């Protein structure tokens, strides 16, 4: 009911970013969106006097017909003080990624009842544009905390943390942890158990609400004690011709950047004559001591790996085909602090891109889960194709960092 | 007296740690003097400008200019030093709408608004900084002191106030009428509609019953202009729209100025001209930029410059947007990294035209510009008409499946179907997934000395044919390129080949059909003449046969 002051970073000013083009049927959603918002006093129509601008689209969360508005706040966040006022910071809790089931909720409508700084409202300024710019774009700022600004979270937590005790006090087993515009909650009950539990949950919303959200309803499972990792595998095979001891002899070397003691001094040997490729090569016993020895080593943790909060995390993805899609996350290279691949694109057969955007969120869940950050994406595809497309497939209420990647790396072969 | 109602004003800041101007008024003539004295009393005299006391510390210059061919002068404030100290405001005007977007009028009238402008107040707390002073006769007395209760011209922040004013006042009658249209530019609105003549008349009459609220009055005798339009470099007509006239001059010789001028004209006629063409042309203002060089023109660009004279010989105009109906792109590949494109509904009646050239880069291949194009395309049409066209394209459906699916990079474009209209976009060539039983095995190595340039690249095969050629003022990576080029020449037309260069590889897989490079074409020439390739890869330096020995012979 009282605003917490809040600043962008010293010698800053507001975002002035540009609004991207949006289809017709993406204007008519956020005209329609926008008007109700107005009608609520959520956002205020604003004048010339108000330069700054951030930029906003539409989306359909994952299971549901109705539109939603996602404002674009990369650049406001970037340029938001930081805050540790009330709390240093809240531990990332490291049991939530230990959890047998955790349901992601989107929360982001609470934040709605909190009123937003007048002095900060401007910089939140956002526009609705229309086709052909045949009109002027429809001008808005917040007058509450918005969705996706990393500010809300941070200035709601107090009244979130007096919400859920109750929940919390009598199931003191529960991993709750916010962010952004989610709420991770994870637990080891059978499902059925797991899901009413949930909606229990939702009850002290709602019950706290009326005293109308549009997306609280909906459930985003994960199982991360399932989730799957990818150690370096080498093949087990009776015939080695030339070209399979070239492609082992390659992966080893690649290898030994990541463990120290890989060798391939014997099974090199035995490329040393100008075979034909597809010639099959016996082993020398040297040879295979070598490869059993490299076995051995692979099965071992990765030295000198660790997590630092103060770093980045970066990921890398590669397109392997057949829908297929290999990843790894680390902050220093041949330190991987997780490696995955995916196959299990939902709806996306004949398409590339939406695969890739897919990939990207469920990433960038999966570092929430366990660092509760995301990291900055390396991504296999060319800016313009990026740029046109990842809107159209973006189901997620935050957004990552990325950058693009136009040489083909060597690397995809040896996660393949 | 009829009530008026006041219009709000726009709150007004200097940026940060910044004051107003303290700009010294310049001496001026007897005669100037007393035309701005009588200027400004009239202006005094309709609320624009207030006397204001010596209290006030700010200044901006004034001037008196006398109009051409006339006794008459006329006002002007220098706001330079007001207008670096402004602050930055939301610009309306940033974007302007394409005339292919628009839709068929059958009515546009046209309403001169410029009274209201001066009608526009400044916000009171900013007026002080806009103070001017009327130097004395003689500077015998105090200099007369006048700051603006109005929207200055000349000043940063008229135009955008200006505009969103007038855009509030018209809001209601807009989102109560939806059956015409308004749009405002510098001093006019331009009303259009599809009502029959009486109803739209009556419209306009209401707009100005309307616009008398706020006490803006508008000439019943009728504005000068109607349609057809000249506005922003286009002719808009009710049912049609084009480019100014584009007339490409004679030259005996050309400058860097002419041809910078001969390529933005081009550039403005193909969005309506189609097949217009630049390459060759803007090649000549390559790197270099004094405007005055004479550069003859290549054969190319006088090839190129005749060809758009004859796309230019007689007027092309385009049609409006049907809402109704579908949207249709297609492209054609004109060479030298250049594509072309029609939008239209219609057979035969486009909306616009456009062209898309290829990138700056070492390598590249038709089915990326051809993708390029497409996103351009697709980005235009959503500012435009807010939605993806349907697109005709000249690839076919196989290739294109073939590509994406092998390639390295996630990739996409939206709904389209092939149109057989050559050049078709194809790939040229495809390497194999796994080495091929029964071809040669080319193990190939260059290096060169990176102090006298020599070098050497050649291969060694599984039949015992070898081959190396000592090269001179060259490089590792060129050394690497020559030795998989060798092994293609000298190969059947199934071919393994196994190189240990990373850079090779990188290109190779990029999968180039053309190139920067004299010596990646040779190689992408060679491998279009082969049935099969296999190309393998193994790390330097680790004992690797063939490879070894190819690197000992190399190396020496
Ligand atoms: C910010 N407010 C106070 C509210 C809404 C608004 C929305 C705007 C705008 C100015 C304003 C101002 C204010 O509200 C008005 O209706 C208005 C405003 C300022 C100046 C005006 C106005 O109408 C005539 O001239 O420019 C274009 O979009
Ligand atoms: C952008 C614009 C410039 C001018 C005028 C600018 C100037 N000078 C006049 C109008 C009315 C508009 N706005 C819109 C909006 C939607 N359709 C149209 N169609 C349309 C406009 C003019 C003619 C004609 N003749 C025909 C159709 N115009």
């Amino acid at each position: 009911i009282e605003t917490v002051p809040v600043k962008l970073k010293p010698g800053m000013d507001g975002p002035k970013v540009k609004q991207w083009p949006l289809t017709e049927e993406k204007i008519k959603a956020l005209v329609e969106i926008c008007t109700e918002m107005e009608k609520e006093g959520k956002i205020s129509k604003i004048g010339p006097e108000n330069p700054y601008n951030t930029p906003v689209f539409a989306i359909k969360k994952k299971d549901s017909t109705k539109w939603r508005k996602l404002v674009d706040f990369r650049e406001l966040n970037k340029r938001t003080q930081d805050f540790w006022e009330v709390q240093l910071g809240i531990p990332h809790p490291a049991g939530l990624k230990k959890k047998k089931s955790v349901t992601v909720l989107d929360v982001g409508d609470a934040y709605f009842s909190v009123p937003l700084d007048e002095d900060f409202r401007k910089y939140t300024a956002f526009t609705i544009p229309s086709i052909n710019n045949e009109t002027p774009g429809i001008r808005y700022q917040y007058n509450v905390l918005p969705q996706g600004w990393k500010g809300s979270p941070a200035i709601f937590q107090s009244s979130m943390t007096k919400i859920l005790e109750p929940f919390k006090k009598q199931n003191p087993d529960i991993v709750i942890y916010q962010y952004m515009d989610d709420l991770y909650v994870g637990s080891d009950l059978e499902i059925g158990q797991h899901r009413t539990k949930i909606e229990e949950l939702r009850q002290h919303l709602l019950r706290w609400g009326l005293t109308e959200p549009p997306f609280l309803w909906m459930g985003y499972e994960l199982h991360p004690d399932k989730w799957t990792v990818q150690p370096i595998v080498l093949p087990e095979k009776d015939s080695w011709t030339v070209n399979d001891i070239q492609k082992l002899v390659g992966k080893l070397n690649w290898a030994s950047q990541i463990y120290p003691g890989i060798k391939v001094r014997q099974l090199s040997k035995l490329l040393r004559g100008t075979k034909a490729l597809t010639e099959v090569i016996p082993l020398t016993e040297e040879a295979e001591l070598e490869l059993a020895e490299n076995r051995e080593i692979l099965k071992e943790p990765v030295h000198g790996v660790y997590y630092d909060p103060s770093k980045d995390l970066i990921a890398e993805i590669q397109k392997q085909g057949q829908g297929q899609w290999t990843y790894q996350i680390y902050q220093e290279p041949f330190k991987n602090l997780k490696t995955g691949k995916y196959a299990r694109m939902r709806g996306a057969h004949t398409n590339d891109v939406k695969q890739l955007t897919e990939a990207v969120q469920k990433i960038t869940t999966e570092s929430i889960v366990i660092w509760g950050k995301t990291p900055k994406f390396k991504l296999p595809i060319q800016k313009e194709t990026w740029e046109t497309w990842w809107t159209e497939y973006w189901q997620a209420t935050w957004i990552p960092e990325w950058e693009f990647v136009n040489t083909p790396p060597l690397v995809k072969l040896w996660y393949q | 007296m009829v009530p008026i109602s006041p219009i709000e004003t726009v709150p007004v800041k200097l940026k940060p740690g910044m004051d107003g101007p303290k700009v010294k008024q310049w001496p001026l003539t007897e005669e100037k003097i007393k035309a701005l004295v009588e200027i400004c009393t009239e202006m005094e005299k309709e609320g624009k400008i207030s006397k204001i006391g010596p209290e006030n510390p700010y200044n901006t210059p004034v001037f008196a200019i006398k109009k051409k061919d006339s006794t008459k002068w006329r006002k002007l404030v220098d706001f330079r030093e007001l207008n670096k100290r402004t602050q930055d405001f939301w610009e309306v005007q940033l974007g302007i709408p394409h005339p292919a977007g628009l839709k068929k009028k059958k009515s546009v009238t046209v309403l001169d608004v410029g009274d209201a402008y001066f009608s526009v107040p400044l916000d009171e707390d900013f007026r002080k900084y806009t103070a001017f002073t009327i130097p004395s006769i003689n500077n015998e007395t105090p200099g007369i002191r006048y700051q603006y209760n109005v929207l200055p011209q000349g000043w940063k922040g008229s135009p955008a106030i200006f505009q969103s004013s007038m855009t509030k006042i018209l809001e209601p009658f807009a989102a109560q009428n939806p059956d015409i249209v308004i749009y405002q530019y510098m001093d006019d609105l331009y009303v259009g509609s599809d009502l029959e003549i009486g109803q739209h008349r009556t419209k306009i009459e209401e707009l100005r019953q309307h616009l008398l609220r706020w006490g803006l009055t508008t000439p019943d005798k009728k504005h000068q202009k109607e349609p057809p339009f000249l506005w922003m470099g286009y002719e808009l007509h009710p049912d049609k729209w084009t480019v100014q006239p584009i007339v490409l001059p004679e030259k005996d010789s050309w400058t860097v100025n002419d041809i910078q001028k001969l390529v933005g004209k081009l550039n403005w006629a193909s969005q309506i001209y189609p097949g217009i063409k630049v390459r060759q042309l803007s090649k000549l203002l390559r790197g270099t930029k004094a405007l005055t060089e004479v550069i003859p023109l290549t054969e190319e660009a006088e090839l190129e410059l005749a060809e758009n004279r004859e796309i230019l010989k007689e007027p092309v105009h385009g049609v409006y947007y049907d809402p109704s109906k579908d949207l249709i792109a297609e492209i054609q590949k004109q060479g030298q990294g250049q594509w072309t494109y029609q939008i239209y509904q219609e057979p035969f009646k486009n909306l616009k035209t456009g062209k898309y050239a290829r990138m700056r880069g070492a390598h590249t291949n038709d089915v990326k510009q051809l993708t390029e194009a497409v996103q351009k395309i697709t980005t235009e049409s959503i500012v435009i008409w807010g939605k993806t066209p349907k697109f005709k394209l000249p690839i076919q459906k196989e290739t294109w499946e073939t590509w994406w699916t092998e390639y390295w990079q996630a990739t996409w474009i939206p709904e389209w179907e092939f149109v057989n209209t050559p050049p078709l976009v194809k790939l040229w060539y495809q390497l194999e997934k796994e080495p091929i039983v029964g071809a040669e095995t080319f193990y190939v190595d260059g290096a060169a000395n990176r102090e006298t340039k020599l070098g050497k690249a050649g291969y060694v095969t599984n039949k015992g044919r070898q081959k190396v050629v000592p090269l001179t003022n060259t490089t590792n990576q060129k050394t690497e390129l020559q030795a998989i080029y060798l092994a293609l020449q000298d190969s059947g037309l199934e071919v393994n080949i196994v190189t240990d260069s990373q850079y090779a590889l990188g290109i190779i897989q990029a999968q180039p059909d053309k190139s920067e490079s004299e010596l990646v074409n040779q190689i992408i020439e060679q491998l279009i003449k082969k049935e099969k390739v296999y190309l393998a890869w193994v790390p330097a330096h680790k004992g690797i046969g063939g490879n070894e020995q190819v690197d000992k012979l190399v190396s020496a």
